[PDB]
Parts: C-alpha cells; structure tokens; sequence
C-alpha cells in the first residue's frame, strides 16, 4: 500500500543524525564497491592522463535504516542522497572529474529489508598515469585507478571488492583505437600517512601499443632514403658532379623527414628510441657522403686506392646496417 | 470609447486647441495617434504621444504648427495647433495602438474650418 | 519616409466578385501592413491587422495574403453595403498611410 | 543517542562570524602541506600545477567538551559550521578545491579544543622565469600563501613541524617531464600592503632543466652540418657546379634546422644562449660560401693565390670553431 | 569580551532588510573604488583581449550599521557578506570573470564604529579591448576597464577614487613578457542610457610595442633575400641556368617567406606594413629576374648591350633600394 | 525612516503567487520587449555561430504589486526578482548563452506605482545561422535571432515591441568589433509558429553582414595572377636553354600547390563549389596547360623545329589573350551580385 | 647538520659606540635566527627572535639584520648593563647555536 | 609563564640522574619542550626535543641513546633521565619552550649535575 510505505520512510528519516557514521563506537563499517567501465575516451601522451567513464557503486549495512512492515526494496528519488549518510570517497589521481547530470544528477539509492543500502553514481573521470616512453612507440603502459578514503581512519572502514573475479566489468568490449588492452588487476592495501593508516583499492590495467601503424608512417621513408643512398657506389668514380647529387639529396630529405617527424610526433622532451633510429640513420648517409669525399680527394693520386674502397663500401655498408638493425629489434621487442 | 469636442470654426492666425477622451481604459499603457483628412483625400499623419515618459513624436511636415500633450487624471490628450491658414481645413481624428501596431479605435472625429 | 502604392485606383465590381486589391510598399516592411475600412461620413475602422489576421467582429470573406514588400486584400461573395474606401497602412516606422481606393458597385 | 547531545550541545549558542578570541589574544594557526604529486611546468605561460594535502590546525577555545571518545572525527558537513581560517595563495591562477564524492575535507577535534582541518587541492601557481641561460637554466618557483581579511594582529601562521621537515613531496608521485626537482626551501615573511600587515608563508621549489634532448636535438646537426661545410674545402676545385650544390646545400639545412629549433623555443624578448650558437653555426658556413666564392673569382688571375687561399681556410677554420665552442661550454656550466 | 560583540554583531543583523539601499529616500549614497593590480597574465591579439587579475575593494558609509560599544574594528566572516547589502557593479567590456574560491570566496568584510563598510574582491577578468594593426608591429595600443552601476541611476550612487595619485597602485612592478606599459589614467564620466543615466569609472593604460625583438626576428630575411639579386648582377653574362636558376629561388624564398609569416603572425584581415614591406621586396627580386629575362632573350644582338645593362642595374638597384627603405622608416616611426 | 518601505514591500509581497501569471482568468497577459547591443561579437565560420552581447529589457503590466506610497518609482534589489512572476524567454537557436554573475547578478528590477514592472538583463548569445557560401568571399548573408515564449500558449502571453519596430534593436556606434565582416542593418518582424503542443510568438531579428574583400585580395588572387604571369613568361626565352624553362615550370606548380592547400585550408569543408575554388582552379589548369606545351615543345624541337617555333610563337599571342578574358568574365559575374 | 660561526670571538668596547656582531651559517637558514643575552650566572633570555624583529620588554637600541647566510646584531648606545654574552642560535632545522661572543668594558 | 626546575644534585660516576621541569601558566600540550646542556665557559649544544602531543622524540645524534625525555600531561611536568655519566658530562641544564618562529623564549633558572 502507499500509505505504509509513506509512514515508513518517515518514521526511519525521523531522527536521523547524518554527521554520524554508522555504527559510531564500535566496529568498522564494511563498504563494498563494484565498478562497470563504460568507455574509454582517449589516452594522451602530450599530459599523461587517460579519460574514462563508469558506472560506481557502493554497498553498505547500515542498522539505523531497517524495517520489516514491506517486503520490497524501496528506491528513494536522488534528492533523499544528501538527507541519508553517505561514505566520502575521493579518487587520488584524478585531475577533473564530474558526476553526469543529464535529467536529473545520475545517482541512485536502494535500501533494503535488512538494512544493507546501495549507492550509485555515473561518474566521468581525467585520471593521470605515468608513462614512460623511452621504448616509444613500442612500450607497455600500466595505468592505474586509486581509490582510497579521505575522512575516516582504517579503524572505522574496510574496503573490499564484491567479488574479485566479477568486480570490474565490461573491460573485454573496451575498444582504444591506438592501444589494446592485456590484463587487469584489482589490489586491496593500507596506506600511511602523517594523520594515520588509511585503506585503499588499486585497479591497474596494463596497455600495449600496435606496432603495425607506425612502422609503415615512420620507419620506412628513412630506410628507403638509407638504402637509396647506396646507389651511389655503382656510379663510376668519374662522374663525380652526378654521384654528388645523391650525396646531397639524400642527406637534405633525411633532415626534412626529421623535421616533419618531429612536428607529427606527440611532442616529449626526453630521448626516445625513435630518435635514436633516425639518427643512426642520419650518420649512416653523411658516412657516405665523407667516404666519397675522401675518395674524390685522394682520386688524383693513385686510382687503384679508390677502386679499392668503393669495393671495400660496396661489401661493408649493407652488412653494418643489417647488423644494426637486427642488434636494435632485438633489443626492443 | 471615445469621445471628441464638436466642430470648430476659427479665424484663420489664431490657435485653436481640441481634446481626446478615452472611456474604459488608461491611456498611460498605449500610444496616442492624431491623423487627419482632407475631403476626398488620402490620410495623413500627425503624430502620436506617450503617456508614461510624455515623449511626442511629429511629422517633419507639421513640426513647429502642432503642439500634443496629455491630462492621465482627466485622462484626456489635447493638440493646439498653431496658427492655422485657411489651407488646413479638414477632419481631425485621435486613435489608440492595437495588436499588431495597427490603429483600431478611432473618435468620431472633428471638423476644423477657416474662415475670415 | 516610407512611401505606399495603391491600386488599383477605383474599380467597379457586381454583387458575388471575387475582387483583389494590391499594397505596395517602397521600403522594407515586415507583416504589418494593416487594412482599414471608411464609409462615408463615418470613422475609419480597422479589418486587417498584421498580415493574414481578422480583427474580431469581421465577417469571414475577407482575407489577406503579405510578404516583405507586397500586400494583398481579397473578397470573396461582395454584399451590397461593402462598398466603401479601403486604406493599406504601415506602421513599421513612423505610420504612413497609401492614397486610398474607393470601391463603387456598377 | 548521547554522540547527538554532545554534538549539539556545541554547536548551540556557537556563531561563526567571529574568530576564537576577538578581544583576546590572537590566534595562531599552524600550518603543514604534503605534496602529493609535482605538476608539470610549462614555459609558454610560465605556470606550474601542484596537487597537495593542506593541513592547518588553531586552538579553539569554545569547542572543548568532554567524552569518551577524547577524538571526535566528523563528516565533511560539519566544517562549515564552525570558524574556519580563509587562507589564499597569492599567486595562484585559478585552483579547484576536489569534491569528487564528498567534499575532500577532513575535520577532527580533540577533547582539549585542538581542531584540525585538511584539504585537497590542485594550484596553478605563477613564477617569473630568465631564460637568459637557457638551455642550462636553473631557476626555483614560489608558492606563497597567507590569511585575508585579518591583519598581523590577528592571525598569525606557523610551521606545525620544524620548517625544514614541513613542506615534504611524495618520492614516487613527483613527475616532470623536462626539469627535474631538487629541493624544497621554506620562509616566513610580512607583506604590507593597503590594508595592512599581513604574514606570508612562502615555499621555493627548485628545478633545473635536463638537458639530453637538446644535445641530439639541434647542437649536434649543427656541428655535423658545420664539418661538412668544413669538407666542403677539401672538395676539388675542378668541379665547380658539384661544388656550388656543395655550398647551397649547407645553407638550405641550415634553415630548415633553424626554422625547426625556432619552433619549439619559447618566445622572450631576451637572446637565449642557444641563440648565439645558433647565430655563430650558421655564420660559419655563409664563410665557408664566401671563401668559395673568393676562390672562384681568384682562380683565373692567379692559381697561387687560390691554392694558398684554399689551403689557409682548411688549416685556420676548425680551430676557430674548437676554440669557440670550448668558450661556449666553459662558460655557461 | 567576546559575548558583547556577540550580541551586538546578532543585534545588527536582526531587523535589517536587504532588498534596499542605505538612504532609500533622500540622497544618493557615496562609494569609493581602489583598485590594485596583481598582474597582467596574457594579451592576445588573436582574440583581442588582456587577463587581468586585481584586488577590488569598495568603501561606503551605511547608518543601519552603526555601533558604539566596542572600540575594535569588527572584521567579519566572508559568509556574512550575503546578508549585508552591497552595491552590484559589473565591468562593462568583459568575456568571462569569476571571483577565486582556492579555499574560500576571497571576500573581505570589515565594517567601523561609525558604519564605514568595506567590501573587497579577488578578481580574475578577461576584458576585451579593440587592438589597431594597421602600424604593426611598431604600435600603440590603449586599452581600458569600465566599471559602471548596473542598477542604481545617478540619483541613487556615486562614484569617486579614493585619491587618484593612490587609486591604482601596482603598475610599477609588473613586467609584461612582450609588451610595456607607458602611462595609465583615470576617468569619471556619466552614461545616458535609455533608461536613465548611470555613473562610470574607467581606468586606461597605454601598451607600446617592443620593436627590438620583433625587428631582428624579419627584417633581416627580406634583405639577404634581396642582396641575391645583386649578386646575380655580379654574374658574368655568359652563364644563364644558374642566374636564372638563383632568381626563381629568390621568388620561391620571398613567397615562403611571406606564407610562413602569415601562418606566423597574428591573422586580420586590413593589409599590414610588414605586408608592405614584404611585398615591396618580392616585387624587387621579380623585377630582378625580369629583367635577367630580358637580358637573356636580347643577348644574342648584342653582348655590349647586355653588359651596359648589367653595369646600369648594378649601379641602379643599391640606390633605390636604400631610398625606399629610407622613406619606409621615416614613414612608419 | 526605511521601516515604512519594508511594511509597504512586506505587505506588497504577502500573498503574492509566483507560480500564477498576472490576470489569469482575465485578459491575456502582454510582455513588451527590447534589445540594445552593446558589441556584435566574433563570426565564426568554422562553427557557423555568431556571439552577440544585448541588453535584454522586458516589460509587463501586473495588477497585484500596485501600492500608495510616497517613493512613486521603486528601484529594487537584483535578488528580488525570483520571488515576483518573470516571463521566460528562450532563444529559439541559441547554441549556448550565459548570464554574467560579475559581483551581483545583473538583472535590475523596476515597479511603478501603477504596477508596469521593468525587468532587464545582460546576456551574452551565441547563436546559429546557416550560410550560403556559394559565392564565396563575395557573399553577403544575414544571421537570425528567434526568441518566443516557453510554456505558454499564444492564448496566453503575446509578445510586442516597445517603440517603433523599426527603432526597438539599438546598436552601439563603436560596439560593433568584427574583424572580419561588416554589419549593414537590422530588421525586425512578428510571427506565429504552430507546432504539436500549440501556438507561441515569435520574434525574429536579421543582422545583414557583408564581407571585406581586401585580405582574400592580397591573400590568394594576387598569388595566382602573378604565378600565371610569370608561367606564361618563360614562353619568350630561348628553347635552347632547357634547364632554365623546366626549373621554371616546376617552381610554378609547386607553388600553385602551396597557394591550393593554404586555399583549402581557407573555409571549412562543405558540399559546395566555392568561387575561389573555381578561380584557383582554372589559375592552375592554366599554369599546367603551359607546362604541357613546354613539354610538347621541347619533346617536338627534334622532328621539325620550324613548326616547334610557329607553336611557341602563337602560344605567346595566344595565351594572356584567354587568360584575361576569363579573367574579366569571373569578376564581372561575381562583381554584379 | 647546519653549524654556525660567530664573529669576533671576543671584542671590548667603550660606552657609547657602534658595536657589530656577525653571525655567519653554513648551510641556508631563511631568517629563522635567534639572538641571546646571558648574564653572569643567569638563564639565557631573548633580544632578537627571526630576523629584525624586537622581543617584548626589549630596547630600541638593538637591531637586527638578517640575509640567506648572512646576520648582523648592531648595538648603538650601550651602557654598562649591555654587557653580557651573545648567542646565535638557528631554528630552521634541529637547532643549534653559535661558540658565543664575550663583551667586555674597556 | 614560569618555569620551576629541581635543586643541584651531586652523583658518582656509573650511576643515572634525573631532571624535572615544571610549567605554571600554560599547558604543555600545546608547545614543545627543549633540554639545552651547557659547560661551564662553552657555548650552548642543544641535547633534545619532546613533543606532548604524540610523545616524539629527538635526540642530538651524539647524545642519541644516552638520554631519555619523558612528559606527564597530569602533572604537567617534563622529565629528563641521564645514564652512564662521566666526568666530562658535568654541566648546567636548561629546560625551555618554543615560540614565535622557534624563539626558545623562556629558560628555567638553571640546574647544575655534578659528577665525582
Ligand atoms: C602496475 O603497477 C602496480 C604498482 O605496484 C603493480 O601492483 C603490484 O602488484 C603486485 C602483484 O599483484 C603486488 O604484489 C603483491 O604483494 C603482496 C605482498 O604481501 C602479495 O601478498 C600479493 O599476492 C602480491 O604478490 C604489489 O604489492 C603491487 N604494488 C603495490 C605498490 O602494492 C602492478 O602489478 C603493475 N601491473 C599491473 C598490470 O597492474
Ligand atoms: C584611451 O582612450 C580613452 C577613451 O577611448 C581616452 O579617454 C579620454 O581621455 C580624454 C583626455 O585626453 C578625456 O577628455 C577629457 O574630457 C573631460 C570633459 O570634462 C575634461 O576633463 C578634459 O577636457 C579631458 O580632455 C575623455 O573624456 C576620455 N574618454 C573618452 C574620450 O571616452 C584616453 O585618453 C585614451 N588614452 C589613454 C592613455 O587612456
Ligand atoms: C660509419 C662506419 C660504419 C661502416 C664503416 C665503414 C666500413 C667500410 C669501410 C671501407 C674501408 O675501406 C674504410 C673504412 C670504412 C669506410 C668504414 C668507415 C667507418 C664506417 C663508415
Ligand atoms: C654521437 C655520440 C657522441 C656524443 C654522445 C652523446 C653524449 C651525451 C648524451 C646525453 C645522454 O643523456 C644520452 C646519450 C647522449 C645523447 C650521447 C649519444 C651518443 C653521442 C651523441
Ligand atoms: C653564386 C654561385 C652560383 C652560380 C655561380 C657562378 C656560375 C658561373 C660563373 C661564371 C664563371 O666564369 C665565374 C664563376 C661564376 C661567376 C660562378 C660564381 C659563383 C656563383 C655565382
Ligand atoms: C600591389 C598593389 C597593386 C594592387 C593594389 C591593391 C588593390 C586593391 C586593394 C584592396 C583594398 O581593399 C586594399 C588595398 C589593396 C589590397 C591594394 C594594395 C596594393 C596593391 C596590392
Ligand atoms: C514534440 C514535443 O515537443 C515538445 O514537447 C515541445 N516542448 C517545447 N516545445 C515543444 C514543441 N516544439 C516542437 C517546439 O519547438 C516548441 C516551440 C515553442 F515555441 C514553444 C515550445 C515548444
Ligand atoms: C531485493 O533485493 C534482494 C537482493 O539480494 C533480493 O534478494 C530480493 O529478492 C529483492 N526483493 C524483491 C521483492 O525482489
Ligand atoms: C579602525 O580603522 C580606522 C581607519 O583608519 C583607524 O583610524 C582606527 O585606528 C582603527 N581601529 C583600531 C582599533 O585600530
């Protein structure tokens, strides 16, 4: 009936001291949360920080809200969210976050026969990571989410995940465009600091990048500048105006491909593998361009020498850079 | 709803000076139009007043020989005219804004004659 | 100062004719032109106002098509005492009011 | 059931306007701050972000009760109620105090009367820079906050701890992407201004500029692009075409480099130290093409100056290039 | 004593009614504005608009609040700032403004014994002021702060400095990164609006230009640009692909120039000088390579034509060129 | 003293229903609006949104907040107005508004003794208009602002200008800051829309913009010109000097390509041909069609020079002839609009 | 740890002049020293607490100047009750004072 | 405002020592407490620091497990206890509290330890 409901709900908000935690002078009070990941936005390495959106739920027994006339699961309207007590509870590496409010603000509150409340919100959070790219693009991210307590001290609440193995969710449907999911971990800790020991869960999901996209984008214009450059050993010596060309031009568009990588490339200033690769490169021809330098000006002398180092080229710089490159993927992946 | 003096007959240099009486409601809200009409001719405006600021609007034509102000106690609005030649003989009509800015009360009106 | 165009002049139409008459207006005026009746000898009293809108108390013959600067009053079935002059004001600025049009049954 | 009367025995006859002991003594509220974690600077605006935990703590006289708790932790709620001390940051942009779930504000209060009062919060502070030594800059960013409305005699802040042990920054939390943090420095001062004397807590954080990116970024194309200018004498004087392409080319890289590095240089009205090498890398080779030139003109009057010419360039331009850049990196290090 | 400021402070607010002014009937009440300015954060020509950031403190006298028990001077809570009347003034040029909350709404309220209220604001304000390019760079720029009574007509308020050598103080110190300021003044003035007339304050400071940096940075290209002209004068007559080949770079160069500028500079659509400048020097190396086609096409008649026209440009150019750039300065300082 | 004013507006307010509108089962109520800009705003192309700052003034007869008193004019606090009935008016495409808060609520609220409130606010409107960006940059194109009542019927509330329609939307004289467009007039009109729930007024206001041509002037057509120009001029050197006429055609095409990315880089994408496209691109099928006779020429030199020379000669008459032509057409067509 | 050093160690002075005590700090102590006079056979009080800052119940002749590493304790008139050892001690870490000046009348 | 400290004691060596200090006019759960050893004609080393709110303690890294600083709160009295006394250790101890950016304003009269 309505009217029992109504008295109901009146007599159990009558006398409600919301400033005290439940169960003030005796044991903790057990809050269990649950989490259902939405989406993923975007992850950026320019600010180090990843956006996502869930569905936050947390569960705790509560004796002072109990009645035993109905036997349904009274729904409250959101606006009874802040008469209720309700556990603070602030994520420590979030930079903006916002509680959706579309209609109305996404909250939801859930008694019970027993006393056991269940809270709900829809929460969109800018969460920050480190993340080390000295093996860019080919690394391995380990982003996490730290949710801890911020009022009351271990000795008044435990958190706990209501099932570890189905406590976050919709984790397989993630799709992120550039990386790919792996694994995921949930971890339950306790936390000193100055004013005392204070509880706290971890959930950490590794990230791994697709090696596939960049190497076609960036390797390849710089290898086939580097091996393009070679051609200029079967030139004959004599035409020395020709073979100079290539010198020149190769080590021009190996410098305008650094720029142009260097302005598409998220902007990091540390050193990165990709950086080194280029450089190697970069080295590689204006190697090439000094050995025939030399060759033009020791020419005049003795030819049997030049013959002999653009034989000694010919059969030395292909083996050097398969060398290379096979020590440096090795390294890596 | 409306209420004018009855016609009038002057001696052409001399003002003359003629009244508007609205009935069942207060001009303070709306304008005041005065428009008139020669025999057999097209209309012509005069000019309208407000009651809440006194502001009065002319026709360039007529500015300097009209003169429009208004009584809210009387509830009234009177135009003096100027001196008058024997040209400006023709029916006088004072009207109220409509909906849409459209002039839909309008007095019975009054005749003005010049004469020596 | 905006300038009105009437027309046509005067015309003469037999009881249960469709008849047009057209405004014109020089400047720019936005749907509000108003339509006034005269008979002779009486006060003028208003039939459109606005564009397209029948003052209440007006039988339903009469219509009115508008447009930036063309305006347009129609009668259906015309009765005997219709006959009367018709004025197309504008009271976008300052009023202004056309010539006029005398209607006369033949 | 007795937790309410005792809650509600202080709040009454309790107004928040007035601070503890108007007419009495004044007040002095200690204060303490833990970096959570080290924003990331940035040099266009000259702004650096911080997230820190603000704790402050004042005796209160009319709050004192007596229990069996003997420490009273409270909800947030509860803060709002009683005086709190309004403490601003001189320089900052624009902060944001976090309410992820509940407002992040720890309230507890000791059966003497101690309060104690914490908060989370993210500081986009302002610091001038000199960029006069860039890239080898060493300069340390202010953060000083004080009280509002309420002159030296009547609020007065201190350190909770020794001064050198307060301000402490979380090992693991510290993130820079470009400098590198080294050291924390606390003061106390009085600032005058229109209204009156008011004190200022302040805090110098210093940071220091690494410098691996720069050294592979433009330093070193640089010097390669100046040997190769260099080379350019080795070349034979015969092939002149080869050698004006020789020429040319030096000065096309050299813009482009230059273009590239003015990119990413932040803009000052000062010449940045890395300017002036810039300015004397790429002089050199407008010599280098100068000399050439010379040449070229010189070489059909008379072969002995040409030779001569050719060979005093090769034997004076690299020591005049080693002997600046070991000025250039002696000085500023 | 504490409980007689207590009952005093309860006493004064009981009984008092927001919704009107002090001397609702007779005279028009007096308020005094003292700005002082923190700093000055950015000024953007992209958007025309300067960040601004000021503490804005407003002194009135108001009778209902008048006490004569305590000798103090009461220096309220900020909260009691929603209960006491406070004059509504809104800047009349501004995009978007929000007083700081970093850890309360830094408002100051400090009233007197005779009823002398002081109000004070921590303003961040984003105003927009009109900005003229036609003399870019070398400009003058005068930008203003209106403040004006959004709801009072001059028959209620009044508006005065409190000393106008010390109403706006701080200027001094601040150290614009691109600018400088020149001199500021300050200005009472009354507005007719249409629905009556309303009293305003304005302060305006002057902003120049600094041309030194803004110099060095463009105006050198456009003459090493321009000197490859000349030195393809100097070219002897014979050799054609390479001085032909020398203008179409100096054309290609100029029109790089003036695109990377544009994508440089501030973008409007009026014409600049530095437009004028630029295309004044792309029309001299056009008229440059003309007339090298013109020299090329007429050579095979006769070569003394060609040289007498090599010798009358080369003795031509140098001096044309100096002249207009002569009237070019003379013109735009 | 101020205690006669507080019984007087204590006594005003007493019994006062704010969720009722002013003569409800009486005649209809009528709100007279007006509009003073202070500053047209910047027009964005790329969003297709122009931001707009007015001085929103609204005006209406209520009969309950009459009084007998000596003031005769009440100027009251901003906070008061939420307690008295206020007629919502939403801007029928406004993409996102904000009302400035700056240090009190800017809203100024206005009783007479007969009961004629005044109730102004300052907004700051961000509005939509759909373009025609076919003749582009000749264009000139007028941006609409829609604002009617909400939740209330045409039977209920009728919206009406306070002067003269043509002199109710005022601007400021210097407000205007349009960097690039340039305001020609504002007009006004009435009207009814009928939709699913009912009737409602609404008045609409056009701003006319046109466009300044001075920087697409200098910017683009200029380029292209003397690129053509210059193209066509290497057609009086000497077909001998190869080298020298194919670097020419290559630095003409590269540069045209330039001046097309930075031309596309102009205007946001749309279904549209615009006029600069089209000037651009025959620009360039001109600066091409040259280089291909180059080609032709210099491939044709080997087999019969004398007609090689007839070509390069007729070329030479031949081209800047058309080139002008089409020239004057394009910009006598796009002129007279 | 941070150690101070105090200049000179002892100096004798006549009534009536300028005297000049130097405090110099190893490490950086940002204006956290403290000065104190001790009598013969009496507890240690305070003249100068942070820097240039008086103590309650102090005369106007003691002044203090203070820097990164640099202090100065100036004395202007002096009597013959200004006699007395001097001490510097710092507070900005675990405190420590100074070796003492002993100032006697000559 | 004042501080009461115990009379001189005379001790042999090998053997412990314990000082008191007594605070009237203020609860020493608000500020710290500091032991200051001085020899006669050196200057002042300081020998540790108590705090009441927590019960920390530190002690001067030479003097690091040779003294112990208690407080009682009830009593509101601090309590020094020395062990393995020398010769060398013979010195005047002043008991102190801190105040107004670490001022150590107020001394106790004095205590002297004698060792034979
Ligand atoms: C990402 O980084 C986090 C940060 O450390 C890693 O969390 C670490 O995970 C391991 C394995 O779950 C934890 O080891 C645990 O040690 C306790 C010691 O009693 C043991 O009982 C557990 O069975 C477990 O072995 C480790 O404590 C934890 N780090 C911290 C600081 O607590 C995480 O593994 C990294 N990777 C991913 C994919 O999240
Ligand atoms: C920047 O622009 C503002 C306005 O755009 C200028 O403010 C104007 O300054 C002049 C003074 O040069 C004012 O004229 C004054 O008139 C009063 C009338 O009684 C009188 O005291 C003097 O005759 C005085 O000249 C003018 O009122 C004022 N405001 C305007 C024009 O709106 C300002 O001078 C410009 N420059 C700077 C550095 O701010
Ligand atoms: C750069 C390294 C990698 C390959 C090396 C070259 C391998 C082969 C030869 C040919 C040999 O004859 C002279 C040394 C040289 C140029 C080496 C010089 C140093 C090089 C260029
Ligand atoms: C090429 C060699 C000579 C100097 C070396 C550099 C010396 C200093 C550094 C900074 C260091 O950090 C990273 C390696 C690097 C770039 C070295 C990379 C390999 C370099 C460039
Ligand atoms: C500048 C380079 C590019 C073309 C070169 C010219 C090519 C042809 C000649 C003609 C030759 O006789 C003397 C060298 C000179 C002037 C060269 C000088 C150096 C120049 C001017
Ligand atoms: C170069 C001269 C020749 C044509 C002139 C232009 C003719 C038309 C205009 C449009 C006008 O608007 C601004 C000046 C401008 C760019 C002139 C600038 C100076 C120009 C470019
Ligand atoms: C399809 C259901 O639509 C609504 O529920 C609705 N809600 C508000 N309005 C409507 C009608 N509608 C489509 C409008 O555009 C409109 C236009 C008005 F002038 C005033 C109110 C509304
Ligand atoms: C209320 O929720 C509990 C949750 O376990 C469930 O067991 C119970 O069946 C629910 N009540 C009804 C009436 O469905
Ligand atoms: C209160 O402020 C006035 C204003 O200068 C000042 O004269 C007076 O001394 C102040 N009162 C006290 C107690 O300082």
């Amino acid at each position: 009936n309505m009217s029992l409901v109504k008295e109901t709900v009146d007599r159990l908000l009558k006398g409600y001291d919301i400033r005290l935690r439940p169960d003030f002078g005796g044991p903790p009070v057990a809050v269990g949360m649950n989490i259902d990941i939405a989406s993923i936005d975007m992850v950026s390495e320019v600010n180090m920080d990843y956006t996502l959106t869930m569905y936050f739920q947390q569960a705790w027994r509560d004796k002072r809200l109990s009645y035993n006339v109905i036997p349904l699961n009274l729904t409250l309207d959101n606006r009874v969210a802040d008469q209720l007590w309700v556990p603070d509870t602030y994520f420590l590496n979030d930079k903006k976050s916002f509680v959706h409010g579309v209609t109305v603000k996404n909250r939801m509150i859930r008694l019970h026969p027993d006393g056991t409340v269940l809270y709900g919100l829809r929460i969109t959070t800018t969460a920050a990571c480190m993340m080390d790219l000295r093996r860019y693009p080919l690394d391995e991210q380990n982003c996490t989410l730290e949710i801890e307590s911020y009022g009351y001290t271990t000795d008044d609440i435990e958190f706990y995940w209501r099932g570890d193995d189905n406590a976050v969710t919709g984790v397989t449907k993630i799709e992120l465009p550039q990386f790919s999911i792996v694994d995921y971990k949930l971890i339950t800790k306790k936390v000193v600091f100055s004013t005392g020991s204070y509880p706290r869960l971890s959930l950490s999901f590794k990230l791994k990048r697709n090696i596939g996209y960049f190497i076609l984008q960036t390797y390849m214009p710089s290898i086939l500048i580097t091996i393009l450059s070679w051609v200029s050993f079967w030139i004959n010596y004599d035409a020395s105006a020709a073979r100079v060309a290539l010198g020149i031009t190769t080590v021009l568009t190996m410098t305008t491909i650094n720029t142009h990588l260097r302005e598409t490339l998220p902007k990091i200033p540390y050193v990165k593998a990709i950086d080194m690769y280029l450089m190697g490169c970069f080295v590689f021809v204006f190697m090439a361009l000094l050995e025939y330098a030399l060759v033009n000006y020791i020419f005049f002398s003795q030819p049997a020498r030049a013959a002999a180092i653009d034989r000694w080229s010919r059969i030395f710089f292909p083996v050097v850079f398969s060398f290379f490159n096979i020590v440096y993927w090795l390294y890596y992946v | 709803q409306l209420q004018q003096s009855g016609a009038e007959l002057v001696k052409p240099g001399a003002s003359v000076k003629l009244s508007c009486t609205a009935s069942g409601f207060n001009i303070k809200d709306t304008y005041m139009y005065w428009v008139k009409q020669r025999p057999e001719q097209g209309l012509e405006w005069i000019g309208r007043i407000d009651p809440a600021n006194g502001d009065t609007k002319y026709d360039p034509k007529f500015q300097g020989k009209a003169t429009i102000t208004t009584d809210t106690f009387s509830n009234t609005a009177y135009l003096q005219l100027s001196s008058l030649t024997s040209e400006d003989t023709a029916v006088y009509y004072c009207a109220r804004k409509g909906l849409r800015w459209a002039m839909d009360y309008w007095g019975q009106g009054t005749s003005v004659t010049v004469s020596t | 100062n905006i300038v009105m165009t009437q027309s046509p002049k005067s015309m003469s139409m037999s009881v249960g004719e469709r008849v047009t008459l057209s405004c014109k207006a020089s400047e720019y005026v936005g749907t509000y032109v108003s339509w006034y009746q005269q008979k002779p000898e009486q006060s003028p009293k208003l039939l459109i106002y606005g564009a397209s809108n029948r003052y209440t108390g007006v039988p339903d013959r009469f219509t009115g098509s508008g447009s930036a600067t063309d305006f347009t009053l129609t009668i259906g079935s015309v009765q005997a005492e219709d006959l009367a002059d018709y004025h197309c004001g504008q009271s976008y600025s300052y009023p202004t009011f056309g010539a006029g049009t005398k209607l006369e049954l033949k | 059931t007795v937790f309410t009367r005792i809650l509600d025995r202080l709040l009454d006859g309790y107004d928040n306007r007035l601070r503890p002991g108007l007419g009495e003594r004044v007040t002095e509220v200690k204060t303490d701050i833990f970096v959570t974690s080290f924003g990331p600077v940035s040099d266009h605006d000259m702004e650096y972000t911080i997230d820190v935990f603000f704790r402050q703590s004042w005796k209160d006289e009319r709050l004192k009760f007596k229990g069996p708790m003997t420490v009273l932790r409270l909800n947030n709620l509860m803060a709002s109620k009683i005086w709190t001390p309004d403490t601003f940051f001189h320089n900052g942009k624009k902060s944001v105090a976090h309410n992820m779930t509940m407002p992040n504000k720890l309230l507890r209060i000791t059966e003497d009367g101690t309060l104690l009062y914490t908060m989370r919060l993210t500081v986009r502070a302002e610091c001038p820079m000199h960029l006069e030594d860039f890239p080898m800059d060493a300069h340390a960013c202010p953060l000083k906050f004080g009280s509002y409305a309420y002159t030296r005699a009547e609020v007065v802040y201190e350190w909770t701890r020794e001064p050198a042990r307060s301000v402490v920054v979380a090992e693991d939390g510290s993130r820079l992407n470009q400098y590198d943090l080294l050291g924390q420095t606390v003061d106390s001062g009085i600032v005058q201004s229109s209204t009156g004397e008011y004190v200022v807590m302040t805090t110098h954080f210093h940071l220091k500029r690494k410098i691996g990116y720069f050294v592979i970024q433009t330093y070193l194309p640089c010097i390669m692009t100046v040997i190769l200018s260099q080379v350019s004498f080795w070349l034979n004087r015969e092939s002149v075409p080869a050698r004006t392409v020789f020429g040319v080319t030096t000065v096309l890289t050299m813009t482009t480099l230059s273009i590239s590095a003015r990119n990413s240089l932040p803009k000052v009205a000062y010449a940045t130290a890395m300017d002036w090498f810039i300015a004397v890398c790429y002089a050199f080779v407008f010599s280098a093409l100068i000399e050439f030139a010379t040449v070229n003109y010189f070489t059909k009057s008379q072969p002995a100056r040409a030779a001569k010419i050719d060979r005093l360039s090769r034997i004076a331009f690299p020591l005049l290039f080693g002997i600046f850049n070991l000025v250039y990196w002696a000085t500023y290090l």
